[PDB]
């Protein structure tokens, strides 16, 4: 009984991901998001610890949804004739990091450090759960404005994490690494680090560095804003052309630009209220 | 200059 247990509200968005509605769980008035996915528009399918065939996105959300984290939690889901419906957490108030950066411009490094740190913890969490997001970008990050917590969303391009080569990809091309542009192959962690380099430049400069394949494989990074040397070093390291030259997640979080990070509550109080 | 979203 789906329609008679969540009160459906206004459309939050639609696109290559589906159609996401605001909603309230009638049981306890909890804010929820209700996401619809047309069955015909699904590429990768999986099965859970029940054998029921479901979209990979549901598989991945279940693997990461255990406990608290900087990942959006899947509360429930239903099957319909031609669609699947996903019940997800909805922070309130909320704004995604793409709109936040558009409105504010290039973020102060203190704020970019707190945001980037939380994204690193969230991505580490996914990899710990055997999940590879494959579409890390500002558009897929929610800001709980009151708590100052970042939430990773939209696993519709993800895969189970593995150590062999990936030769398929349906994420955002401007956040994809040069080895995907040049050779249609990549490894999961090193490609994730590349997208995180794109993300960090986006935070400190006000937009992404590369728009075109030539720029991506060119691996030249021009800074259009005043950015500290330590932060430019971390960005250029993440965006090394050779995947093996990129830093590990440990090396990113041990980098000197990443020290003395603000707490989420401090980040809200200083930068978001 | 113009800043835009990018689909997938
Ligand atoms: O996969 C997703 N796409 N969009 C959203 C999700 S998870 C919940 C959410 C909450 C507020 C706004 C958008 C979204």
């Amino acid at each position: 009984p789906l329609e008679s247990q969540y009160q459906v509200g206004p459309l939050l968005g639609s696109g290559g991901f589906g159609s996401v509605y605001s909603g309230i769980r009638v049981s306890d008035n909890l804010p929820v998001a209700i996401k619809h996915v047309e069955k015909d528009r699904i590429s990768d399918w999986g099965e859970l610890p029940n054998g029921t065939r479901v979209p990979m996105e549901v598989v991945l959300l279940k693997k990461v949804s255990s406990g608290f984290s900087g990942v959006i939690r899947l509360l429930d889901w239903f099957e319909r004739p031609d669609s699947f419906v996903l019940i997800l957490e909805r922070p309130e108030p909320v704004q995604d990091l793409f709109d936040f950066i558009t409105e504010r411009g290039a973020l102060q490094e203190e704020l970019a450090r707190s945001f980037f740190w939380q994204v690193l913890e969230a991505v580490r969490h996914c990899h710990n759960c055997g999940v590879l997001h494959r579409d890390i970008k500002d558009e897929n990050i929610l800001i709980d404005l009151n708590r100052g917590e970042l939430k990773l969303i939209d696993f519709g391009s993800g895969a189970l994490l593995k150590d062999t080569v990936y030769t398929d990809f349906d994420g955002t091309r401007v956040y994809s690494p040069p080895e995907w542009i040049r050779y249609h192959r990549y490894h999961g962690r090193s490609a994730a680090v590349w997208s995180l380099g794109i993300l960090l430049y986006d935070m400190v400069c006000g937009d992404i560095p590369f728009e075109h394949d030539e720029e991506i494989i060119g691996g030249q990074v021009f800074f259009r804003q005043r950015v500290s040397s330590e932060c430019q070093h971390l960005i250029r390291w993440c965006l090394a052309l050779r995947p093996s030259d990129r830093p590990t997640f440990e090396e990113i979080q041990n980098h000197p630009w990443m020290q003395d990070v603000l707490l989420p509550q401090e980040t809200a109080e200083i930068h978001l209220h | 200059r113009k800043r835009r979203r990018h689909p997938s």
